[PDB]
């Protein structure tokens, strides 16, 4: 169990760690957060009291090196720094425990939530979306744009997902095009999987990344990446079974964690209406379409 | 964007355009089988993809040997209809080629788009007139091709006939439109106006009666009258 220790907390923020989230009061005797569990990539995240515009945070594994926070008086954000000195870190840390003023990272030993939203992302992979190449860890905020929202404007503080757009040449094969529009399982199968992701694992990672962005950052182009990549894969009618029986799982936890309050802003009813009712795959996800039908039937 | 009313006089201006209208493209006579049940028996169509401007429709004609063996005709229409758009204007020289082609319903935008992925810059357009293309089937000599055509073809026609040696072409249009209004509200009544006279006569190049001007302006009160006329019988006015 990894500790993501803090310098202090001279602003009062809303701090998220993964799906939990908690108050910090200005000044208030806070040295971070404990007991994190080792194997999964994390997301700590901010929301300053003072001004809710601009929830910004950091994809991090601690197995990656030893992280903690410091406030940046100039720049008015808490920033993730590395300490090196493994030495220098675990002396530092040990006494800020003994005084026990970190937060405990809150899990219930039957709740398999965090994996579940995160089975196939990758922090190495979240490195080559988010391109910082110095840091082990990836900063994301509700602002940053897509590389395909810059082509309909900073090059290095974008979101790099796979570009999808049905309407393209690489979606459309010459002399295919009436069954390649109505039908993307050669965009899906042979363009994205065999061609730019190598395999399943690959792309439910980043669509598994795309919601998260969304959901913990409010983050439009994310948004539109994770809609995109199901309705590639509910508009297909040729995807291999065990792909279909994983989506339906990574969607019903999608759809559980999601909060209520946000479905509004976060579901786009269209490609929902049509990926479980009209598509190929309308059949497929029956977990998702229980728990959609039980949770969000206005949508619908 | 969508083409109307109030950017009506852009049809008339120099750069190259299509309008493209697939309503007669699937065509059916729907009837009783022995058994009772009904069925469907395609006839040929035509595509209908004319240059405002200039007047020159290229006619594609569908023979009814292109659905044979296929499923869900209407919606393979529209994309064989954007397949065959798309063809003429690759077969077109570059500087004949439009710089915009507006369909006439909603539903050929997403066909034609894939279909012209290779021209990112030709815009794909929608309208909202309401314009009477699908009566092109009432032009006699149009009709006669179509029916006639034991396989696919191309037949290029001037739709204004000579008009545009004595009108403009916003004016041909507007005639072309209230020509074609008539046919489709009263077909009888409408061929009856064009050809109730036979001292005016229909030269073998054109499509039209060879009415003089002063001639022309009574026609087309005759139509409006006609199109007024039957909006009363219809509506009880
Ligand atoms: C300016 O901080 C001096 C020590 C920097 N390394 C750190 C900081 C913290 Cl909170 N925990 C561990 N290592
Ligand atoms: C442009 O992205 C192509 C590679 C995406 N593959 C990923 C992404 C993530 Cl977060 N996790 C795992 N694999």
């Amino acid at each position: 169990m990894n500790t993501v220790p803090f310098t202090s907390a001279p602003i009062e923020v809303t701090i998220g760690i993964d799906q939990y989230s908690f108050n910090v009061k200005e000044n208030q005797p806070f040295h971070g957060i404990k007991d994190i569990p080792i194997g999964h990539v994390h997301v700590i995240h901010f929301q300053h009291a003072d001004n809710s515009s601009m929830r910004y945070g950091y994809w991090f594994d601690c197995r990656m090196g030893n992280f903690y926070i410091q406030y940046d008086p100039k720049d008015g954000l808490y920033k993730m720094m590395e300490e090196r000195d493994g030495a220098k870190f675990e002396n530092i840390v040990h006494n800020f425990k003994e005084r026990q003023m970190m937060v405990s990272y809150p899990k219930i030993d039957e709740d398999d939530t965090w994996y579940n939203l995160t089975e196939f992302v990758q922090m190495d992979k979240i490195r080559k979306i988010v391109r910082k190449d110095e840091n082990q860890f990836s900063y994301v905020d509700s602002s940053m744009t897509t590389v395909q929202e810059n082509e309909l404007s900073d090059p290095a503080h974008s979101l790099n997902y796979t570009v999808i757009n049905f309407k393209s040449r690489e979606a459309i094969r010459p002399g295919h095009e009436m069954e390649d529009f109505l039908d993307k399982s050669y965009y899906l199968n042979t363009v994205m999987l065999q061609g730019i992701f190598k395999n399943s694992s690959n792309y439910f990672g980043e669509l598994q990344f795309a919601f998260l962005n969304a959901m913990f950052f409010g983050n439009y182009g994310s948004s539109l990446q994770w809609h995109a990549m199901i309705e590639l894969i509910c508009s297909s009618a040729t995807v291999p079974k065990h792909m279909l029986d994983k989506l339906d799982e990574i969607l019903y936890y999608q759809i559980k964690t999601l909060p209520e309050q946000y479905s509004d802003i976060l579901l786009n009813e269209r490609v929902w209406n049509i990926c479980l009712y009209s598509s190929f795959q309308k059949n497929s996800l029956h977990n998702t379409e229980k728990i959609m039908e039980n949770k969000y039937p206005e949508l619908l | 964007g969508a083409m109307n009313s109030s950017n009506y006089a852009e049809l008339f201006n120099n750069d190259i355009k299509l309008f493209v209208d697939d309503t007669n493209v699937y065509r059916v006579t729907v009837h009783k089988t022995f058994e009772g049940n009904v069925a469907t028996k395609a006839i040929n169509g035509c595509i209908f993809t004319l240059n405002p401007k200039t007047g020159h429709l290229f006619l594609k004609i569908i023979h009814t040997s292109v659905w044979a063996g296929q499923k869900r005709l209407s919606q393979l229409a529209k994309w064989k209809t954007a397949e065959e758009v798309s063809a003429l204007v690759r077969s077109l020289p570059k500087e004949e080629q439009p710089k915009q082609i507006i369909v006439t319903r909603k539903a050929m935008l997403d066909p034609l788009e894939v279909h012209m992925l290779d021209f990112p810059n030709i815009a794909i357009r929608p309208t909202e007139l309401r314009l009477p293309f699908s009566a092109a089937m009432s032009i006699d000599k149009l009709s006669d091709v179509v029916m006639k055509a034991t396989e696919p073809q191309m037949v290029l026609f001037n739709i204004y006939d000579d008009w545009l040696d004595r009108i403009s072409s916003y004016t041909a249009f507007s005639r072309l439109t209230l020509l074609l209004r008539a046919l489709k509200t009263n077909e009888e009544s409408a061929k009856m106006i064009l050809l109730s006279d036979p001292t005016i006569t229909i030269k073998s190049y054109h499509l039209w009666p060879s009415f003089t001007d002063e001639q022309w302006i009574t026609i087309e009160s005759q139509m409006r009258d006609l199109i007024l006329t039957e909006y009363g019988r219809k509506y009880n006015v």
